[PDB]
């Protein structure tokens, strides 16, 4: 239970951003186990949707 | 920042005392003026753009050198920064009036303002004149008692800058 | 005023000035320099472009900056890792990250974290995770944790990871709680994983100093903040923000 | 305070107060009279409430005043009752404020660290504040008892 | 140098340009 | 992302040989068209908001997409649509100056399609808006530069489709 | 930081000389004391909470004013901050004892602390009295030699706050 | 290329290319014929330039061909010729590109470790590149030799 | 030193040293006498180690003292030997410290930039460090030679 | 274990093991015999140690065995003894591993929240751990009982 | 920052008047040197490492005590920091030469330089000597005409330190 591969899309509802912000909205990242609960909470509070999570190790 | 209720709570907390008759008198006095304060704040929120515009007009009429070359309002950029500062002052005077205490004015506005303006080159006296223009505009739109109340906080801002 | 009258006047000056030039390139250049006036007046048919708002927590004031104030050409160039960039600008982004976190490029000493650099270049980690692992490393601990008391560490970490100074007594209080309880790793995690960091920089943008012209500037920490946004900031050991907000 | 909370919420995104914030401030200042009446009753009855709450706490948990306990001795029992007086004062503060902000800023932040530095059992404090809620809501009327119980119950959960 | 020559041309004739625009729109 | 020069240098480095007559001729072809591309860049830069506005008017305004239930029905969603059109116009200009379509794929087409799936963005209406933007851009920049802009715009359209 | 071995290495590096008899004597002195230092460090780590409890009880019994309304340690938060400061003083005194040098106490505790307490309004005399109480409590648990050694660093902290 | 840098910097600030960057690309495309002519000129000089650079390097650094040198030996000359050829090709690629990024990517990023692997002294690199620069600028016109000088001195400085 | 590393590792985590760390300091101070003997042996034999290392280096790498070489000349050779003396002193410091921290602080950080600004080849430095490794480990016994060899190995890896 | 911390620290710096970590591994393999003897002694006498330690734990706090405490009750006492049996395994694991990471990974991280869920007091934990330490140091030899006491002191400090 | 053009424009904008004869003369003088200054900047940009090498060699030959034990440049780290500071001075002198103004030197070098060098113990006189050595080396490298222009800004830095 070491690493999670998370594909997530975080939209924007507070405003419209002029910069690219495409990789910032949809991205796949590797997150440690001790951090994943907090990261999932942050994504869910941002309004984003967690497309998938998988076990790497 | 703190309002009148929190100010009374702190002044009785440092003393290790329960609320006595005077404390309840002060709390009742604040609660009496709450509806008036909400009405004045809503009115000023409704008319903030008008107040800023007419006060800026009065200031730049009585201080023509500000908008002429060499003045600290001489460009559209520099003028826009000035009117944004005017919006700051009106918003924080409304906040302080609604709270009933000048703590927010000292904490979020007045602290470090003279140093910032000295660094930028902003004239503090002209800023005070703009604040007094704000007071003159706001009194008519808010009525007599609300004008007295909001003029207290405009005076606090002016004396803080002065 | 009449906007139509102003547009007619600017067109008239355009025609007049084009008259005296007697050269096609000069005529077109001055015509463009007047067309910018006409175009801006026509573009402001609706209101002026919206002021950029910097949001805040309940402890510090929320501020606005007129869009006119920001677009004087002084905006810092964002260093972003796109995962499709070639090697050169990938190294450019990495060097920007080093300059931000360590206040300077430490390749001048030959110091780097090679595996972290490889991970950020190839995409295993993002720029945010690179910044976090870089502020939690032995190099950062040696440079900006050991020589300082926890309050000064707090302030310099604000500068290095948030690109700004602390703005509140509540802010230094909370981050001193975090550092005093959990050490450098906890402090860096709290700074990077906050809402403000993702708000401003995100996953792929190296942090930068958010000084005059980038965002609206607070008034209450002005002198201390601009002492902090200076390469002489580590030369001071006494904390300057807890002391100021207590003063 | 409710007003301070509304003002900081408005100031966070750099705007004048929304109609909802003005409405909540209006409701808060509309309820000032009952808040003052309740706080006046609790202050009037501070000695009675502290006395009865201390009695009930010490009867329910005799081991606190049993030898080897934390509150054993006249001086330590006095300190125990002084803490209850502290928290009753804070509850009255939060009642006049309209929220639990004074309670939290005075007697909830770091309270676990403080009571671990004192060998004060947290379940004992939970029982004490629960007994003090019972006694206090006993005196007040039905409508006011619930809103005082909300404050006492927040404090109990904070200690727990 | 070319831009400075253009600027010299416009600064010599500035009064005429401003007066011409004013006449076109005023009175 | 790479230019024509970057592409030819990469090819000749992979082959391991110096730039021959053919590579020099392609480089001359790129540099000769440089003035035209720069003029079209001036035109797009000056009138970018006008072009996006015309494209939105002709492609989007009075279709049901701006009506309630449509994907553009919000101030935020409409602003985001105009912002996307700004993206497409600016990065088409970048691709023209680069004379290459790789930056479109790496910067604009990297993860855009499934992101539009997730957000619920319609592909066909987006392609229609891109085509309308292409017509407006061609009209503003003339036939010669519009021919070049067309390649990058329909590259964006194929990437969406 | 700097420890006894590092201190000798530094003082022989600045002058550019190799190690001589005196340097080897200093290094041997530290190496001999190391076992006692490690025992003391383990004892303090095991009993740090109790040391803080007893020193804080001593201080607040002698000066009840600090925890009564109006005192610097009057709230749960200010009291917890006080005991946190005492915990840090004890841990860094342990670090300096284990290192054999007072460099970490300078750079990592005392550099900027007295100005911080002057800004905050912390009574530094009471803090030094609490540090002395910590010294008294720690000595009993560590024994005579480790008590002398740790009292060196406690007195260093107390004099540095001065 | 210059256009690549301009586009990257324009994306960095999220706006269209500035008039300064647009004028940079103007000057870059307007000078294309001259730069391609210079690069073509560098080509006809293949064996000539390679050998004068080589023997100038041998004279300047006899240690390389002296016993105990890393380049000592006849077989090392075959690698010498093609290494100088590689660096010349990178110089030409930079000349046409208008920036040193092809040089940095193909022959500079990781060259340091590469020659550490081969136990190659970097001073040998700087002296060889200086010999190449001397020969090439001697062959080329002064105005064009000035432009090629930036590339050759960048090669020297980056190699060390 | 070992103590400094343990203490800073614990400090950066806001915790006391773990029993494993205290075991580290215990084992380190247990081996103090051996480290002091090794440092004394190297310090007493410094002048012979320098000369033998210089002879081995120049015999293995005659280019450095060859005409056109970096160390060619009396003053340059003296500076070479002086650098070898510095690194021998650093090795003794690291031995008494129990880690490469003195070597890393005084001699490793910025060494490549230093010798680049001094046009001093790095392979020559690695060969010199290997020669001094041989000469110094020749004196010591097997267990002590194995300990000193690793400090020399860290130095060689840092220079390369 | 010790090799674990050395390896991960080497990973954090992207090189091979530095001399202090080599001293780790040498001491760790050299001290394996004595720590294995310690672990065998602790596991062979675990059944007596847990029961005796529960006995003096009951002796130390008359409140725990008294009604209203978690210790009261036959099956609750069995649960307490089973928890002590759990902790003894962890201490033996730490003695074998030479570090407290096996101890941290089971029963140290999150222990406070777990016991708050169980309503079990923490001073009971620290005094029980002191009981096991005292009963273990008696039968075990002094040199071994030293490090066993260090491990138990660490675990108690984690609880306290 | 500023350049020569921005300084002239602001001088004539704060007054509110068009460019006079002196303005055109200053602009012509600035533009006339532009190609020479660009050639110098390119030569320095391509050859910064060399200039640092001979300048540091000259400085450390004139003052050997700097690179011997007890000198502020005695360590590989402090030697590297020294040559890095030399690179800063060269690069910012080049920036100032191209800008035609010393605003960048005040804003981005001299602001915080005295505090840095006094905190670190760096000898200011030896730094002035190093800047002078870079002055001679750069003048020899870029020619006398550009040498004077670059020496103006090197002298500005030197007088800023001392
Ligand atoms: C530079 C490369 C790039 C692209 C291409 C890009 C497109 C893009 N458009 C978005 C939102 C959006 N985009 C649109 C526009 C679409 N819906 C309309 O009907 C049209 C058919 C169509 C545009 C022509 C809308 C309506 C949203 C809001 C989505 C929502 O809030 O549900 C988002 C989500 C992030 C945000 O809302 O700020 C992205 C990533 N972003 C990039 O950084
Ligand atoms: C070059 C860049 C630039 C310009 C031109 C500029 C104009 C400008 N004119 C102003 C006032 C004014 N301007 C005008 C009208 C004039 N305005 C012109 O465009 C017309 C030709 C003409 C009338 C047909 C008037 C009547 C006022 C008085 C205040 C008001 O309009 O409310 C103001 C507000 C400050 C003040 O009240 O004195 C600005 C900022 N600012 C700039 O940074
Ligand atoms: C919430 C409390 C608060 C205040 C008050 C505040 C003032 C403030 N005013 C600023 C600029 C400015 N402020 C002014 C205003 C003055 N100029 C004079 O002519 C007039 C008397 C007056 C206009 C009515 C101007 C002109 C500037 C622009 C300075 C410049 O760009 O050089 C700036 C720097 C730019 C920025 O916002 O980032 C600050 C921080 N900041 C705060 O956080
Ligand atoms: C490791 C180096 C270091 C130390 C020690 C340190 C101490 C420190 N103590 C603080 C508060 C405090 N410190 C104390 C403790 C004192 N008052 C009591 O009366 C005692 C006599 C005495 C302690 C024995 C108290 C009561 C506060 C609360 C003050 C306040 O919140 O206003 C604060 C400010 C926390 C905040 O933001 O509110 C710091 C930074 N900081 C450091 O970087
Ligand atoms: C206004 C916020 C505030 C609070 C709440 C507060 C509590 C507080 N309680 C204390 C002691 C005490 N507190 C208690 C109370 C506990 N004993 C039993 O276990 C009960 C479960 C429980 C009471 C219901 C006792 C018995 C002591 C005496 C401990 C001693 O002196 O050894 C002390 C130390 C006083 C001293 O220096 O002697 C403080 C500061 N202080 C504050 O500034
Ligand atoms: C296009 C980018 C590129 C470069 C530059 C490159 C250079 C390169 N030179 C190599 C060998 C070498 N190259 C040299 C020549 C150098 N060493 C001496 O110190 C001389 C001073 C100097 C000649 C001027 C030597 C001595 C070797 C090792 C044995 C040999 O001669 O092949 C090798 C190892 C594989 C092989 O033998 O071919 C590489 C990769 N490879 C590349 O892909
Ligand atoms: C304690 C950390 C430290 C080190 C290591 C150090 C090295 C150092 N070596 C120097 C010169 C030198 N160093 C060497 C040695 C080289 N000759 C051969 O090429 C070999 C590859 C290599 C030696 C094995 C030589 C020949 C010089 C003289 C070169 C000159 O005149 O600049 C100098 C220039 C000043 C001087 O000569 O005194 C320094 C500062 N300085 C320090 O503060
Ligand atoms: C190795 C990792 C591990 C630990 C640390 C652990 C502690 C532990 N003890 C438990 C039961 C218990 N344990 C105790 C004993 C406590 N009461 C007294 O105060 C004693 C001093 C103290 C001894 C620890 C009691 C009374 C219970 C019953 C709690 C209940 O089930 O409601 C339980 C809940 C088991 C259940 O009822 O299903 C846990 C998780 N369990 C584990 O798997
Ligand atoms: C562009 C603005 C800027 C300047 C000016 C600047 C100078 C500067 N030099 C520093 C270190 C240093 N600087 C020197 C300078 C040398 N000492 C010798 O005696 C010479 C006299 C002298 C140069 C010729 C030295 C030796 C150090 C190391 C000091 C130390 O670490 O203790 C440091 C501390 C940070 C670090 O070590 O990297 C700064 C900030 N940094 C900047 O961002």
């Amino acid at each position: 239970t070491r690493l999670f591969k998370v594909t997530a899309l975080i939209p924007s509802y507070k405003k419209v951003r002029g910069g690219r912000e495409l990789q910032n909205t949809y991205f796949t990242k590797l997150v440690e186990y001790d951090r994943w609960f907090a990261e999932q909470q942050r994504i869910q509070k941002q309004g984003g949707k967690i497309l998938s999570v998988k076990m790497v190790a | 920042m703190q309002d009148a209720i929190t100010s009374v709570i702190n002044t009785y907390d440092v003393q290790g005392k329960y609320f006595d008759t005077s404390a309840f008198d002060k709390l009742k006095a604040y609660y009496a003026t709450g509806e008036l304060r909400v009405r004045a704040a809503g009115t000023i929120s409704a008319n903030a753009a008008t107040i800023i515009k007419e006060a800026s007009a009065k200031l730049f009429s009585n201080q023509p050198d500000l908008v002429r070359p060499g003045g600290n309002a001489y460009t559209t950029r520099r003028y826009a920064a000035c009117v944004r500062d005017m919006d700051y002052f009106l918003r924080y005077a409304t906040y302080a009036m609604l709270a009933g205490d000048t703590s927010i004015l000292d904490e979020r506005v007045l602290n470090g303002l003279k140093e910032t303006y000295n660094s930028l080159g902003v004239p503090i006296s002209s800023t005070v004149q703009g604040i007094q223009a704000m007071k003159e505009v706001t009194g008519s739109l808010v009525g007599s008692g609300a004008a007295k109340e909001m003029g207290v906080y405009f005076d606090y801002l002016s004396s803080g800058l002065s | 005023c009449s906007i139509d009258a102003t547009i007619v006047a600017v067109q008239e000056m355009r025609r007049a000035a084009t008259g005296y030039l007697k050269s096609n390139d000069d005529k077109e250049l001055v015509g463009s320099y007047f067309d910018v006036i006409i175009r801006s007046l026509n573009a402001d048919k609706s209101d002026t472009p919206a002021d950029v708002v910097r949001p805040s927590s309940p402890d510090r004031a929320g501020l606005v900056l007129p869009a006119i104030y920001a677009l004087a050409g002084q905006s810092r160039p964002a260093f972003k890792m796109s995962r499709t960039l070639t090697s050169a600008e990938k190294e450019r982004v990495v060097r920007a990250a080093y300059r931000q976190v360590f206040e300077r490029d430490i390749l001048a000493y030959g110091q780097s974290i090679s595996y972290l650099d490889s991970k950020v270049k190839n995409g295993e980690i993002s720029v945010k995770e690179f910044i976090r692992l870089l502020g939690k490393s032995e190099l950062y601990r040696k440079q900006f944790f050991e020589p300082f008391i926890n309050s000064r560490v707090l302030e310099l970490a604000f500068k290095h990871f948030l690109g700004r100074a602390p703005e509140s007594r509540t802010e230094v209080q909370n981050y001193y709680s975090i550092v005093a309880a959990q050490g450098l790793g906890g402090l860096v995690d709290a700074l990077v994983d906050g809402e403000e960091y993702g708000r401003i920089f995100g996953e792929d943008t190296v942090p930068f100093i958010r000084d005059l012209g980038q965002e609206a500037q607070p008034s209450w920490n002005w002198g201390a903040a601009y002492s902090l946004y200076n390469y002489a900031a580590p030369r001071r050991k006494v904390p300057q923000f807890i002391t100021l907000y207590a003063d | 305070s409710v007003v301070t909370k509304a003002i900081v919420s408005a100031d966070a995104e750099a705007r004048y107060l929304s109609p909802g914030e003005l409405d909540r401030i209006r409701g808060f200042v509309s309820s000032g009279e009952r808040r003052l009446r309740v706080a006046q009753t609790l202050t009037e009855s501070r000695e009675r409430i502290i006395k009865q709450a201390g009695d009930q706490l010490f009867q329910k948990r005799p081991d606190l005043v049993s030898p080897g306990g934390n509150a054993y001795g006249a001086e330590r029992t006095a300190s125990c009752l002084r803490d209850l007086d502290y928290y009753l004062r804070l509850v009255t503060f939060g009642i006049v404020a309209g929220d639990v902000t004074p309670i939290e800023e005075i007697g909830v932040i770091g309270v676990k660290e403080m009571y671990r530095n004192l060998e004060v059992p947290l379940p004992g404090m939970v029982e004490a504040v629960k007994a003090m809620k019972s006694v206090a809501t006993g005196l007040l009327s039905g409508d006011d008892s619930a809103e005082v119980g909300y404050y006492f119950d927040y404090l109990a959960g904070a200690l727990a | 140098q070319r831009r400075l020559a253009i600027v010299q041309i416009l600064t010599t004739n500035a009064e005429a340009i401003v007066s011409r625009a004013a006449g076109r729109i005023f009175t | 992302m790479q230019d024509v020069i970057g592409k030819v240098i990469a090819e000749y480095d992979t082959k391991g040989k110096y730039l021959d007559a053919a590579a020099l001729d392609l480089l001359r072809s790129y540099f000769d068209s440089g003035d035209l591309r720069l003029k079209a860049a001036q035109a797009i830069t000056a009138n970018a908001e006008v072009i996006v506005r015309a494209a939105s008017a002709k492609a989007l305004h009075y279709t049901p997409v701006t009506k309630p239930g449509g994907n553009m029905y919000y101030a935020r969603r409409y602003a985001s649509c105009i912002r996307d059109l700004d993206y497409f116009l600016r990065y088409a200009t970048y691709a023209m100056l680069a004379d290459n379509t790789t930056l479109l794929d790496e910067y604009v087409l990297k993860g855009l399609t499934e992101t539009y799936r997730a957000l619920g963005v319609p592909l066909d209406i987006s392609v229609r808006a891109i085509n309308a933007l292409k017509e407006v851009v061609a009209g503003q920049v003339g036939p010669k530069a519009g021919q070049e802009m067309a390649k990058y715009f329909d590259h964006l359209a194929k990437g969406l489709g």
